């Protein structure tokens, strides 16, 4: 949920794979500043001498891109006290 | 009322010192600071998460009636033309007149500008707007 | 007319409390809170159809006459140089004199700019501008 | 001179109402509008062909002495921190004191800012700069 | 001295006529007309060799004390919301009191901004800013 | 003191002339000039090598009480709407009242704006801000 | 008190010398010299570690009451039109009245803007703004 006056903000988390199986849980302590998501389509257009032909092949590989800054002031961690540079 | 027994600084009880020497006929000594504070905004909430510092900025302005000798050029602080490159870090203090005890120091300064005015039936003045690295104090 | 019956708040019926202590010899405190409120416009219709809120731009300024000692910097609220670093978050409260009921409170302030002003003859004056995370109150 | 027989509004004969309730100790109630009018210029002539509207803009500012109770936070209009997202469209009227007849209405508002001042030997104030969608009137 | 012999126009010898009626209890009317005049410069010569005219930026402001009724909005010149839409072009004339000869005229005005101002105690004041297609006159 | 024997110009001893005709009830005649001077800076030194001129700019403002006849529209200088394109280079002088000897001339002008004010119990005025090519003088 | 013993410079003890002659009936002369001083910041540390100097932005303004003749333009310092061209570099000195010792000097001034001001009744006033290559002095 976003801050909507009904629930408090909940920030993004990355769950990386662990060498021996199972997973990490890297959660961001400041959320991104820019967040962009692209959804390209594989549709192509060819122009015949007397008509246009529209052809589609379905959904294409989506792209996720986002940008942000790690906080400055120290913030407690679920198993430590880690600063922004350590994060 | 009494000097030792008041508990606010009047301009009476403050000396202004610079290059280890008291100044005659100084007027104002305004010291302004900006720590460029601008907290991180964050998509998903309306309000800043923490307020954080982005660049120190320190200005001290001194204004003075122009004395016939020992003006800020004669005391060596101010200068005209290229000669400024020969100058070095000037040093400034604010002191208790009643005990000669430092209130604060400005531990490294340089001039921005050296404004001057002559006017009809008026007293001439120097003005200097120094920039400075840091300010500190002990005792 | 009397304190026990007047309907309006005044400079004499309020106390400004910082870190559990009353501020001495302030002159004014002023707070601006702006939500960056903006209307959402639309092609085909000239007028906006709702407002929305952008960033909680929240600030309080404190102007004060310099106590002979125990000023902000000396007592440990303002800072100079890389002292700004160490000065963790500070809390401020505006307090109703007789009962010391809360009027409003500022969870976690943070300095922006600090101005100490000396002038010919007159009393030394101090200015600080604080930005805070969230203002709040309880009765 | 007489109330029923003058033909100009003094601040005497105007009530200010908000959320269906009269306000105590309000001061100014300035309502400003901009219809972003900027007529089309056109190559081949010096002068605009017709003046046309590009975006409605409506601001109503209210300024008030801070009352001990039923301030604009207690009446629910203003608010501090995230809690604003819980708020809803406030509603404001300007009324004939002598007959309780509406002069104009502002049929949907939201706050921009909630400026406040405490000062030495002075009366405290609230200020609100509401933005609003539309204004209308009947009778 | 007398009206029948004075050489100068005054506030008392002029009437402001809008849509065929005299405006009541105005305070000031001021008109700016700027041609955007600009000089044409040249390589090799530092000074411009002619001026040319860009855009007829023409405006008149009207400031008025609020009549108890029949103000601009009530009588049907100013507007609110999507009423701005329907209010077709309006004409204004400045008129020489005795003869009601034309002084100047504004073919087709159009609103820009509308400001109604209430304040403690005092008379309510109104401001409107109009932009027009072409100013003109005949004797 | 005496007219022939003073050696400073009072507004008394100056006539203002325009299109070869003296003006009645003119007020101010401010003439401002900017030669866009901005000397060449140069990498390898702190200071400008020579100060050089980048664009001539000449403005003369005239302010006048609005006369009942022979206003700046009747004298043909000012104009309303498209009709300005029909106008031609106006010509202005500043003259010794005591001898009708030119002090300076403005040898080619055009209007920027034609600001006007009517106000309650006040004298009406014209204002013109002419731009001009060159200024010169002989004898 | 006396000229032979006072410690401060005043409008009455100074003479302004241009091209070897004293300026008559000036009102004020004011000079701004700014080095464009700027601090060099750094990643990882919030405060700047030295200042450096950019451009010698040096200026003097002269304001004067118009002498009946031999003003700046007439006597050959100010200029109009393509006269600016021919007016080679000019030198100015500020001079201590009794001894005519140098106070400060301006090697090679150059005009920026020239303003001649006529107004109803009052004395005609003149303004010139000069920019110079290097200010300097010798005792």
């Amino acid at each position: 949920p976003q801050s909507d006056g009904i629930s408090n903000l909940h920030r993004i988390a990355l769950r990386f794979p662990k060498e021996g199986g199972g997973y990490d849980m890297y959660r961001f302590k400041v959320n991104p500043e820019n967040y962009t998501i692209d959804s390209p389509q594989r549709t192509t257009a060819i122009k015949t001498k007397s008509d246009i032909v529209i052809e589609d092949y379905g959904k294409d590989i989506e792209v996720i891109n986002f940008t942000g800054t790690t906080g400055f002031r120290p913030v407690r961690e679920a198993d430590g006290l880690k600063t922004g540079k350590q994060k | 009322a009494s000097e030792a027994k008041q508990t606010v600084h009047t301009g009476n009880t403050v000396l202004l010192m610079i290059k280890g020497k008291p100044v005659g006929r100084a007027q104002s000594a305004s010291g302004q600071r900006e720590y460029g504070t601008t907290g991180v905004y964050e998509i998903g909430s309306i309000m800043p998460q923490e307020h954080v510092y982005l660049r120190y900025e320190g200005t001290i302005t001194v204004e003075r009636l122009r004395m016939k000798k020992e003006n800020f050029a004669d005391l060596g602080y101010a200068s005209l033309g290229e000669e400024i490159l020969k100058k070095d870090i000037i040093d400034i203090l604010v002191v208790d007149n009643l005990t000669k005890q430092v209130i604060i120091s400005y531990h490294g300064c340089s001039a921005n500008n050296y404004n001057e005015t002559w006017q009809t039936n008026e007293i001439v003045t120097e003005e200097i707007e120094f920039s400075y690295l840091t300010a500190s104090d002990k005792a």
